[PDB]
Formats: structure tokens, sequence, C-alpha cells
């Protein structure tokens, strides 16, 4: 009953932790994309201004 | 206000278990709503990006 409730709450908590971490992972992938794009945009500006 | 007891009460388990059932049902509902909250959050993140 009590250690049982612990089993249940541990399980539920674990589900929640996986959820949070997964959200963070996807968000960071989006970050990767945008960072790369903006970085090459920046180099292009620097060169074409050096022009 | 609650009154005093003049006699011993019968079938107390048939009331305690009913109270426990009520508590279990409420806890189930509370746990459930969090899943909807999380699904909504994920969907909102996707929609915001789009």
């Amino acid at each position: 009953s009590l250690t049982k409730q612990y089993l249940s709450v541990s399980n539920s908590i674990d589900e929640t932790v996986a959820r949070y971490k997964a959200q963070f992972t996807q968000l960071d992938t989006m970050m990767s994309k945008l960072n790369n794009t903006s970085s090459y945009l920046t180099q292009q500006f620097t060169a074409m201004n050096k022009s | 206000l609650a009154e005093a007891a003049a006699t011993t009460t019968e079938n107390p388990l048939q009331k305690i278990d009913a109270a426990l059932a009520q508590v279990d049902t409420l806890r189930s509902d509370l746990g459930a709503v969090q899943n909807r909250f999380n699904s909504a959050i994920t969907n909102l993140g996707n929609t915001v990006n789009n």
C-alpha cells in the first residue's frame, strides 16, 4: 500500500522526467538549426562588407 | 457542528472503504488532468514554432 504508492509515484515521476527531458532535446535541435543558419549569414555579411 | 456518539457504530469498514474510494477517484482525476496539461504544452510549443 505505502511502498506500493511509492512504486506508483516513482513510476509517474519517471514518466514526467522523461517528458521534460524530451521537450528540452527537441528544443535544442531547433536551436542547432537556427544557430547554424544565422552563423553563415553573419560570415556572409562580414565578407560582403569587407568588400 | 458534529455531534457526540452515544452508541458503537456498525459496519465502519463499509464507510471507510467508501471514503477511500472517493479519495482514489479524486486522485485519479488530479493525476489525469496533468497529462492533458502536458499534451497541451507540447502542442503549443509546436504551434508557436510553426
